[PDB]
């Protein structure tokens, strides 16, 4: 079964001999391969996949090795599939609109009423009628007629 | 056995007012309807009824019972001496 | 039991236990009763934790129809989900979310409130995870963390009310009503009763809760979750008017 | 309750029946749809959203271009229910 | 009849498991509840009294439970001897000091 | 039982209540002994004002004394609170006419139990609270009354 | 307090004689039964004997340590499934316990620290030992190296105490009050690695990842409250000092806290992601204590006694899982509520308590810190209530994703739960619970 | 092993933790700084101290 | 899954339970709204007529005279 | 147990009554009906003012 | 029910620990005996005094 | 079996974007009648493009694909019992070999199903060897 | 009605809730006085709510003495809760009368 340490990444590939084998080791056909931009924070070796609209918009039909995943047999998986999953923040279809769009509408709309409101405070509608005359010791009520 | 399906004969698209009122269309428009005779059979009236049909009855059932129990409520009522 | 349906059998307790509340909350109308019993845990600098029950017509009255709802909505599970499996599990849970919601109606504590509170987080969590799909999942994590929000605000209105020495505040709440610091536990309660009420833009989670049995819908969203802010602010109904 | 299997054949040819564009007498288990009775191809994408309303699922689009007669309709949807009768 | 044989994992491990606890706690409840139905029913609580003019209580007598009384009696040791040792062994550490 | 409900009420009370006395006073009752209980005195012990800088007993005796009486100083403001709490619930809806005095002594009662042994935090011991009463003192004939700032 | 100690030491034999795994537990389950008989104490010492005490701290931190130690047994039934050094496995437990026992029962600081580190050893042979993954070593080396950097300069700061004090014994160093800025760090440093803070814990996902079941219990189950114990203990003489420099503390914890409860969601780890969770409530059990109010103590003790219960309990059952499947990644770990369905009841509620749910122990505890906290500063509400909001995050994901799901395709079949699992889990929570009613003692140490 | 102090890493850690430490730290230090200066002064009667029991 | 199943066609009858709850019920609720409507038809409208203040005279009110 | 063994002043835990006054309405005993309880120590006595010590 | 053999005969041994164990604290609390009914808390009036040492 | 290869004509495309803009047409009008008068008129538009040049299509098919998605409906249906419903697979079924580890007192409540299924693993290890090559 | 009006002409609409602004006696040669029915002890015996101890106390206790004496079967009261909700429609009118009152006077000092 191996360990971890017979599993962990290679340094970051440098030559095309060394990409093939990287490949290769992937189980990758050596045009998918593509390491991590070796920043500094980089993964090593390791591929980059997905990254795209999520899990979850992998074709469901398709005869998956592992449904549950929506993975094949020994295939790689993405560094980020946490993050991707189909729980997690991924979507079936593109979103209809930019997401700064969602953002302007819901709050852009809660703005524009939350001053109308506030703005027709002072202007409430009240019945033409005095107040309670709660029986108070030592003051004054009177009946209108004679 | 759970069901028998009926023989494709049978569906005649005149019979639905509603589907023909498509054709006429179609025709002014220059087109055909193919799966047009499978859309004839959700239409029967004798028994889905018809849009009148369906909802005098959803609104006002048992309404007739309803007025004769209240009638003897009353006459309960006056004969109690309740109502005046 | 082996030869009794749970249904069946739960449903002769919830009604009858139901017929007596209501039986209970006749009597406390006309005597205009106050009934306050309180059990309590531990105390220190002149401070306790207790819990606490407040027994009156509005708490009984409500705590009645809970039940009665609850006991039919379980005998109408007997046919709706006689086909699938697990009824004895799915029962054992709608009963375990009608005493959340029974601790949480009787509660007049605040710290006592968090027991029916967040049983009432969590269980009704479970019912809504109960089928094994995905969509049911993502349903059941959103409202989870959506109550979730509720469930920190009482917290933080925990610790503030603790200025007062006490946890009983529907004591404290109209004579204190101008100082800072209720105005500061109404301001919490007040995103704890939105959050399980479903309001802007804690609205998002209660369309969410349909992934769960239709029986559930019916507890979750006739009297239990989505009336629990309700109930909540009728307590608290003085600060906030 | 179980879907006999000649109820798949039964339910398969009255839908294509009723579908204008095609013969009653050619129709069979065995004729092919773009071959013999001369269907288009988006004609015979029509004749699966009538299967998929038929009988109630989605065909995948992936898996349409197996279905060139009814015959193999009326396996596709035997396997999917699972009636082997 | 004509029912329809339903994979489920199996329960008896559970099942049995239900049963041995139960058991068990009932094999401990029947006995407390002898005693503090016989403590409780036979001997009764004590009444709380006045101290008399001169009277010393032993340590036990503080309480009011007939069971506290004995626990505190005969299980554990009385709260002056607590105390009065740790008088001793705070001196004695202070003069290490 | 001028209504109705309330004549099946008392029904109901009458046969919860019957069997219990009588259980009460057949069997349990008539059969117990007769003993007494009494309540712990504690002699008043010298304050930590005359115990010395290196004697440890002598602190260590007014510590646990420090202590006895914070418990006893920490409820009577509990009690003062369950009347207060009791007054509430005795006298609504016209409750803010008497509860008013009793808030009244409970609000007292928390300051001068926040100026004993307030701010000490727990490890609060005899010295320490000692110590911040000295300091208090100092200060108030310096700068009078706290709240009015220094000078 | 001998009568423990006297009963542990000749229980040692038992490690000799075979055929006895099975007649240990009974005499390490019964010795906490007497050992429970015995609550008469008070804030100050008690039961005086050589140099032993205990008050109501030391007390239900020994009695924790002695369910937790017998649960160990039980939870490593496969240390005796396989006769894989089960005597020398067991001689390790019960010379464990006993440092343990000394540590929390000794009445001078020098012992304390005696003890302190000693307990470290035992659990170091355990991780080498029985640890499955190659990786113990390199998770062998950081617990004991983090340990001993930080205490070995904390045996300096216990000695110039002498030459100041006199003594150690606790009751006598409380009458002062040091001033100097580098003796505060030589005796919180030590414990603030051992909690652990957030930015000095990297050894604490090692450790616990790689250790076996039973080093994980101890692990997370006494090991942290040694630093969270120590603490409480040399505050009380650091007062002053402690208030120029909490700050940092408590900011740290309060924003390290948060910030690993996202690293929580980010991990694919059973053993990872509780370990972690350690983290997260280890962070509030030190941000209340640092507070030094009565509430932050009292609370800080509860959630000591009621977090390590928890934490041993959710070691447990990522041990039950792991035993089948063979895989401790959530991948491998999915809808095990389809496999073994009684199981999930009590992933449910052990997971319950780590959230803080009612009516367990460990709310009771976690609404005190919060209320120490907040009255510190009311700009702790911010991340108080996002650490209370992530807590939860990362636990229904821990719960709901291995339990919820379509089951795991490659898994062979497998054993389903027996009684013992059971009977472990119930051990775990059930005390959880009702410790509640009788929180009189178990708090109110102070 | 892949990783390195290359700077973005230093940016990405830098703002990740360091800084909401820093800030919030700073944060508390600043606030209690205030709230205490009015106690050791002498302002806040014992009526008006809030949490007498916290 | 119900035991029943139809095919392009209308359900089957009904039994008679089933006919004669359906007027049952709603002719209960009918009968209800019905004997409100007569015994209490000052719900809907006003039970108190509300007044028309334009109407009051100036003298009535106490208005003094300009 | 709530008619002998409620909480009373000699212990902390146990179940502890509070209940309110009834509403007196006309018919009644004695209508004009007053709160018995006006010093402080009327409330709250949980059995303490009948006690012997 | 126990479920107990002959195999538990060796758990005498760890309850001779006990005993033991007991002994020796029991016997120190006889070394404790200078605050003995004399501290300030505890101590006996000054004068006719109870025979038998409280504890 | 046949597993689909991912490469796609265009002919399929097509195929798939007339599937598509029909099932999209049925969520705007519900109604039979007019679904079907709607649908009728979006056979004619692809008609009317059916004798072009591909790469005339291919702008064809870019426009096309791009207005049902910006026309894409807010609810759009599905069927609640396949991939994507809001009743799919709502039940999860363990593999078999659950069965095999019940008591053996268990087993006894159903003696002729357990009887069977060890016929059959003698049979199944056989199918197994020849398929697998053992 | 509305409440605009108070908005554009301030002047005119005395406002909402208003308290009487004008003299009480002004414009009346004599205007009689308003005697109370139910005294304290009665309020407080029946637990009268606070915002229930106006004027109607009197008949409203009434409510309660016949609506306990037929508990729950309060139906067999409806005659008593009409003079109770009788009585207090008046209070509503003397309100509405009270406001124009005080509407009609502020007119009179903005012609004058
Ligand atoms: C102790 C052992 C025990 O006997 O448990 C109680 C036992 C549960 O096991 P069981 O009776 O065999 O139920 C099996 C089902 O019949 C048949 O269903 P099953 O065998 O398939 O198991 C169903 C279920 C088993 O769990 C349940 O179905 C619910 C059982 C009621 C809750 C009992 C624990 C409550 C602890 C909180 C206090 O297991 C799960 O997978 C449920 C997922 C976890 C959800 C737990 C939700 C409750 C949380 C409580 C929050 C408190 C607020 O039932 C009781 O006696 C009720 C407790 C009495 C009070
Ligand atoms: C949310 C946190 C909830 C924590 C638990 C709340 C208390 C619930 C039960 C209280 C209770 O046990 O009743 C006490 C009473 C028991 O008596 P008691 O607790 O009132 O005190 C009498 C003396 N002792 C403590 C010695 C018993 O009732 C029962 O316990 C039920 C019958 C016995 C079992
Ligand atoms: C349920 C939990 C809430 C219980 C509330 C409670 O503590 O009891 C309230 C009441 C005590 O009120 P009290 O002032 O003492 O009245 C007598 C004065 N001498 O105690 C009472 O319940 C007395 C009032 C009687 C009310 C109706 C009769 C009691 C019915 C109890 C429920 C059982 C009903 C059974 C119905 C069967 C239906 C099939
Ligand atoms: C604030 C807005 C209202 C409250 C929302 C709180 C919960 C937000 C995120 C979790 C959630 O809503 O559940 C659903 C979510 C994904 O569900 P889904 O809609 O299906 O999308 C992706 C899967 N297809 O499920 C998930 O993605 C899993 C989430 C894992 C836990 C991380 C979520 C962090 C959410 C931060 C929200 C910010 C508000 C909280 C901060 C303040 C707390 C005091
Ligand atoms: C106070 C000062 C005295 C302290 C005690 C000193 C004596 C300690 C060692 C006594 C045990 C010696 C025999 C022994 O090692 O236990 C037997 C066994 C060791 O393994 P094995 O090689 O199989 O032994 C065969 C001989 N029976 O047992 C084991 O498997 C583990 C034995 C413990 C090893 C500890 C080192």
């Amino acid at each position: 079964a191996g360990w971890n340490k017979d599993y962990k990444p290679g340094p970051y590939p440098q030559t095309e001999k060394e990409r093939l084998a990287a490949a290769k080791k992937y189980y990758l056909l050596p045009e998918e391969y593509k390491p991590y931009a070796d920043d500094g924070l980089g993964y090593g070796d390791y591929p980059k996949l997905g990254y795209g609209l999520g899990v979850e918009a992998k074709d469901s039909y398709y005869p998956w090795d592992y449904p549950e995943h929506k993975r094949n047999q020994h295939e790689p998986i993405s560094a980020d599939h946490d993050l991707y999953s189909e729980d997690r923040w991924s979507q079936a279809e593109p979103p209809r609109y930019s997401n700064a769009y969602y953002f302007a509408c819901f709050l852009g709309v809660m703005s524009g009423c939350l001053a109308l409101y506030y703005w027709l405070d002072d202007k409430k509608m009240y019945r033409p009628v005095a107040a309670k005359q709660y029986p108070s010791p030592g003051v004054k009520h009177y009946t209108f007629e004679k | 056995e759970p069901y028998t399906v009926p023989h494709a004969s049978t569906y005649k698209v005149e019979s639905v007012p509603q589907l023909v009122e498509v054709k006429e269309a179609l025709g002014r428009q220059g087109l055909k309807d193919p799966w047009l005779r499978n859309e004839v059979w959700r239409y029967e009236p004798k028994a889905f009824g018809t849009h009148r049909s369906r909802l005098n009855t959803f609104l006002f059932r048992g309404l007739g019972v309803g007025f004769c129990a209240f009638l003897a409520t009353v006459a309960v009522e006056y004969a109690l001496g309740i109502g005046k | 039991m082996k030869y009794l349906s749970i249904c069946s059998i739960s449903f002769v307790n919830l009604i009858s236990m139901s017929l007596s509340c209501f039986l209970l909350s006749l009597y406390f109308l006309l005597n205009d009763m106050i009934y306050f019993i309180e059990w309590e845990l531990v105390s220190l600098n002149s401070m306790s934790i207790v819990m606490t029950f407040l027994f009156d017509w509005m708490s009984l009255l409500f705590m009645s129809f809970v039940l009665m709802i609850s006991s039919l909505v379980i005998f109408y599970s007997k046919e709706y989900m006689m086909n699938d499996n697990h009824i004895n599990r799915f029962i054992m849970l709608v009963l375990m979310f009608v005493l959340s919601m029974m601790l949480l109606i009787i509660s007049p504590n605040l710290i006592s409130i968090l027991l029916g509170w967040d049983g009432l987080g969590l269980v009704s969590y479970c019912l809504v995870i109960y089928f094994q799909n995905i969509k049911s999942y993502n349903a059941g994590m959103l409202t989870a963390l959506s109550n979730r929000i509720g469930d920190v605000a009482l917290l933080l209105s925990i610790a503030w009310m603790l200025n007062y020495g006490s946890w009983n505040y529907i004591f404290y709440l109209e004579i204190m009503q101008n100082e800072f610091e209720m105005l500061m536990i109404g301001s919490l309660v007040m995103l704890a009763a939105m959050t399980k009420s479903a309001q802007i833009p804690f609205s998002s989670w209660l369309p969410a809760a349909m992934a769960a049995p239709t029986p559930v819908s019916a507890l979750v969203h006739s009297s239990t979750l989505v009336t629990a802010g309700v109930y909540l602010l009728i307590r608290f109904n003085i600060i906030l008017s | 309750p179980p879907l006999s299997l000649k109820l798949i054949n039964e339910r398969v040819l009255l839908v294509l029946k009723l579908y204008d564009k095609i013969d009653p007498s050619k129709l069979n288990v065995e004729s092919h749809f773009i071959n013999d009775l001369g269907l288009d191809s988006l004609d015979h994408v029509e004749v699966i959203m009538a299967m998929e309303d038929e009988f109630g699922f989605e065909i995948p689009d992936s898996d349409a271009e197996k279905l060139l007669k009814p015959a193999d309709i009326i396996k596709y949807v035997a396997d999917k229910e699972d009636v082997y009768e | 009849g004509h029912h329809q044989m339903i994979i489920k994992p199996s329960r008896f491990q559970w099942d049995k498991f239900k049963d041995l606890l139960h058991f068990y706690v009932m094999l401990g409840v029947i006995p407390v509840t002898a005693l503090v139905l016989y403590a409780n029913i036979f001997v009764g609580p004590a009444q709380l009294a006045e101290i008399p003019e001169g009277y010393e209580p032993k340590h036990w007598e503080y309480e009011k439970h007939p069971i506290s009384r004995f626990i505190s009696r005969y299980i554990l040791n009385s709260d002056q001897q607590n105390y009065e040792k740790s008088l001793h062994y705070l001196y004695e550490e202070n003069e290490k000091a | 039982p001028r209504s109705p409900m309330a004549s099946f009420a008392e029904s109901v009370l009458n046969v919860i209540d019957g069997p219990i006395t009588w259980f009460r006073e057949s069997i349990v009752e008539p059969n117990q002994q007769k003993q007494n209980w009494y309540h712990q005195r504690f002699r008043r012990v010298p304050t930590i004002d005359q115990c010395y800088t290196d004697d440890a007993v002598c602190r260590f005796e007014a510590d646990q004394q420090f202590r006895r009486d914070r418990m006893v100083d920490n409820e009577i403001v509990n009690i003062l609170r369950q009347r207060f709490e009791d007054c509430t619930l005795y006298e609504a809806p016209d409750h803010m006419v008497k509860c008013r005095p009793l808030m009244d002594q409970y609000e007292k009662a928390t300051e001068n139990w926040f100026i004993k042994y307030g701010d000490l935090g727990g490890y609060a011991n005899a010295k320490t609270a000692y110590m911040k009463q000295k300091h208090r003192l100092i200060w108030e004939r310096r700068h009078g009354p706290v709240g009015s700032g220094m000078k | 307090m001998l009568k423990i100690i006297f009963f542990l030491l000749f229980l040692i034999p038992f490690c000799f004689i075979n055929n006895m795994y099975w007649m240990v537990q009974i005499m390490m389950f019964f010795i906490s039964f007497i050992f429970l008989l015995m609550n008469n104490f008070m804030n100050y010492w008690s039961e005086i004997s050589y140099f032993l005490g205990c008050d109501m701290l030391s007390y239900g931190l020994i009695l924790l340590s002695l369910w937790i130690c017998s649960l160990m047994l039980l939870a490593s039934e496969m240390i005796n499934k396989h006769n894989n050094y089960k005597n020398l496995f067991l001689l390790n437990i019960i010379i464990l316990l006993l440092l343990l026992i000394l540590t929390f029962s000794s009445m001078s600081l020098f012992m304390f620290y005696l003890f302190f580190e000693s307990s470290l050893i035992p659990t170091l042979f355990l991780i080498l030992g029985w640890g499955y993954q190659p990786e113990r070593l390199q998770a062998g080396l950081y617990l004991l190296f983090y340990t001993l950097l930080v205490s070995l300069p904390m045996l300096i700061g216990i000695f110039y105490l002498m030459n100041k004090i006199g003594s150690m014994n606790f009751y006598l160093m409380n009458n002062f009050m040091f001033n100097y800025d580098l003796l505060y760090f030589c005796l919180l440093c030590a414990f603030l690695v051992k909690m652990p803070m957030f930015l000095v814990h990297l050894w604490l996902p090692k450790a616990h990842v790689e250790a076996p079941v039973s080093g994980s219990m101890i692990l997370a189950g006494i090991m942290l409250k040694l630093g969270g114990y120590g603490m409480l203990r040399v505050i009380s003489f650091l007062q002053l000092m402690n208030l120029k420099y909490s700050f940092v503390w408590i900011s740290i914890s309060l924003v390290g806290g948060v910030l690993v409860s996202l690293v929580c969601l980010r991990q694919t780890d059973l053993k990872a992601l509780i370990a972690y969770s350690s983290v997260a409530h280890m962070g509030i059990v030190l941000s209340g204590l640092l507070t030094m109010t009565y509430w932050g103590l009292c609370g800080s003790y509860t959630l000591m006694i009621a977090h390590g219960l928890c934490s041993s309990g959710l070691f447990c059952l990522a041990n039950v899982s792991y035993e089948r499947l063979g895989s401790r990644s959530m991948l491998i770990n999915k809808g095990l509520l389809n496999f073994m369905p009684s199981m999930t009841l009590w992933w449910f509620l052990l997971s319950s308590a780590n959230m803080a749910a009612p009516p367990t122990l460990n709310l009771l505890g976690e609404i005190y810190l919060l209320n120490s906290i907040v009255s510190w500063s009311w700009i702790s509400m911010i991340l108080l209530s996002f650490l209370s909001f992530f807590s939860a995050a990362y636990t229904l994901y821990l719960y709901s994703f291995s339990q919820h799901g379509k089951l795991f395709s490659g898994v062979y079949s497998f054993s389903s739960g027996k009684i013992r699992e059971y009977l472990l889990m119930l051990l775990h929570w059930l005390p959880l619970n009702l410790l509640i009613l009788k929180s009189e003692s178990f708090m109110l140490w102070l | 092993e892949h990783f390195k102090p290359t700077g973005k890493s230093f940016r990405t850690g830098l703002f990740a933790v360091v800084l909401p430490i820093a800030l919030y730290a700073w944060a508390l230090k600043a606030e209690r700084d205030g709230r205490e200066e009015k106690y050791r002064t002498g302002q806040v009667a014992y009526k008006d101290r809030q949490f007498k029991f916290i | 899954k119900s035991h029943v199943v139809s095919y392009r066609n209308g359900p089957p009858p009904h039994s008679k339970a089933t006919k004669i709850g359906a007027l049952t019920v709603g002719g209960a609720m009918w009968w209800w709204v019905i004997w409100h409507l007569w015994h209490e038809p000052d719900h809907i409208t006003g039970e108190f007529d509300y007044p028309n203040s334009r109407k009051w005279s100036n003298t009535e009110l106490g208005v003094p005279k300009d | 147990y709530f008619k002998y063994n409620q909480n009373d002043w000699t212990r902390k835990g146990g179940w502890r009554v509070i209940h309110s006054r009834k509403q007196c309405v006309p018919g009644d005993e004695g209508y004009p009906k007053v709160s018995d309880r006006s010093a402080p120590s009327d409330y709250a006595a949980r059995g303490f003012n009948e006690s012997p010590l | 029910v126990l479920g107990l053999d002959k195999r538990a005969l060796w758990g005498a041994l760890p309850l001779l620990g006990f005993a033991i164990g007991h002994f020796l604290d029991k016997k120190e609390t006889e070394r404790m005996t200078m605050f003995r009914d004399k501290s300030a808390l505890y101590g006996r009036p000054a004068g006719s005094e109870g025979k038998a040492p409280s504890w | 079996a046949q597993v689909p290869l991912a490469i796609v004509s265009h002919k399929r495309q097509v195929c798939s974007l007339y599937k598509r803009a029909l099932r999209n047409l049925e969520s705007w009008y519900d109604r039979r009648n007019v679904y079907r008068y709607r649908a009728v008129q979006l056979r004619a538009r692809f008609d009317e493009n059916r004798s072009k040049d591909l790469g005339e299509g291919i702008r064809l098919l870019a426009c096309g694909q791009r207005e049902l998605f910006e026309t894409r409906h807010f609810q759009p249906r599905n069927f609640a019992n396949s991939a994507g419903g809001c009743a799919f697979e709502r039940e999860v079924i363990p593999p078999d070999w659950v069965l095999d580890y019940w008591h053996p007192l268990e087993k006894a409540q159903y003696p002729e199903y357990f009887a069977k299924r060890e016929q059959r693993k003698k049979e199944f290890v056989t199918w197994w060897e020849k398929q697998y090559g053992k | 009605g509305n409440a605009l009006t108070h908005y554009m002409k301030p002047d005119v609409m005395p406002g909402p809730d208003v308290v009487p602004t004008f003299d009480p006696l002004l414009g009346f040669k004599s205007r009689k006085e308003r005697v109370m029915i139910a005294t304290q002890e009665e309020m407080e015996s029946a637990k009268l709510p606070l915002e229930f101890r106006d004027y109607c106390a009197h008949l409203a206790i009434a409510y309660q003495a016949c609506r306990s004496d037929t508990f729950p079967f309060v139906y067999k009261c409806a005659h008593q809760k009409h003079e109770y909700l009788t009585c207090e429609y008046e209070d509503y009118v003397l309100r509405m009368k009270e406001f124009e009152r005080e509407r009609r006077l502020l007119e009179r000092q903005k012609r004058l």
